[PDB]
């Protein structure tokens, strides 16, 4: 379990340099907190306390659009 | 020979309570101690199976690609092992 965790680092910088921080522009003054930047995103943002989020339930697989 | 004769005046010095003391401890300690370590071994004759077997058998788990056991998709709690 040590080796997905490595990967799962590398994916939350993407996901946070690429496309969260740009939006800073264009969500309004309510999505920002005290310094100014938007609110990104963590382990706890997809798991929440489980070792798989929704127990591991594929639910991605049914829709070609993602 | 005729050299062990006086053998016997070996009590006269060496007092038998202790002795036996000593001797029946020691002899039931090394007993108790062989049959584990016989038991520990191939020659183990309560689990050999027998005349026959009479608990049941163990059954494997079948791994994934990663060498452990695969996880199933609604549990609220990961699959155990026990070797990493
Ligand atoms: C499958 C059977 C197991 C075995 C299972 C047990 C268990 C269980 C016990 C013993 C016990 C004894 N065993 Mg045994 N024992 C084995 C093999 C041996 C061998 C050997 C050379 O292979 C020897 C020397 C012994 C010796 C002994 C004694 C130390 C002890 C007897 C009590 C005592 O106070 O002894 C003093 C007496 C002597 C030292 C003389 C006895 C030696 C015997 C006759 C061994 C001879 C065997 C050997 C093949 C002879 C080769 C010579 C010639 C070619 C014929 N065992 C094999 C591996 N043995 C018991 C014990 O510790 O009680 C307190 C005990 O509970
Ligand atoms: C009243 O009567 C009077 C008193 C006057 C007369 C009395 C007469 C009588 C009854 C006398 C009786 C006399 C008796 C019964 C005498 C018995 C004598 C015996 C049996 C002596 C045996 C001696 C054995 C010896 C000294 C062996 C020593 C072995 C040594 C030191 C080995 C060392 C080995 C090493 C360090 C190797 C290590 C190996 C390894 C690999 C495990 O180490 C890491
Ligand atoms: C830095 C924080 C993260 C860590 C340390 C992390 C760690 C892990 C680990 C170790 C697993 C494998 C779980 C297992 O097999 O027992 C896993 C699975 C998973 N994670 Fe994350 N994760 C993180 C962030 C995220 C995020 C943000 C998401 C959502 C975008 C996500 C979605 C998933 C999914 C869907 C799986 C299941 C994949 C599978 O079935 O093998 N994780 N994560
Ligand atoms: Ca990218
Ligand atoms: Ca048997």
């Amino acid at each position: 379990k040590r080796v997905p965790a490595w990967h799962a680092i590398r994916n939350v910088r993407d996901i946070n340099i690429q496309y969260v921080e740009p939006l800073g522009e264009v969500l309004p003054a309510s999505r920002k907190g005290p310094l100014g930047d938007p609110f990104k995103v963590n382990c706890l943002t997809c798991h929440q306390g489980a070792y798989k989020p929704l127990f591991g339930v594929p639910m991605a697989k049914d829709y070609p659009a993602l | 020979s005729d050299k062990f004769a006086g053998m016997y005046k070996l009590w006269t010095f060496i007092d038998p309570r202790r002795t036996l003391i000593f001797i029946v401890a020691f002899q039931i300690m090394l007993g108790i101690l062989i049959h584990m370590i016989v038991l520990g071994s191939d020659l183990n004759w309560h689990n050999d199976g027998i005349p026959r077997f009479y608990s049941p058998r163990p059954v494997d788990v079948a791994v994934g690609p990663a060498g452990i056991p695969l996880e199933i998709p609604g549990s609220p709690m990961p699959q155990a092992r026990n070797y990493n």
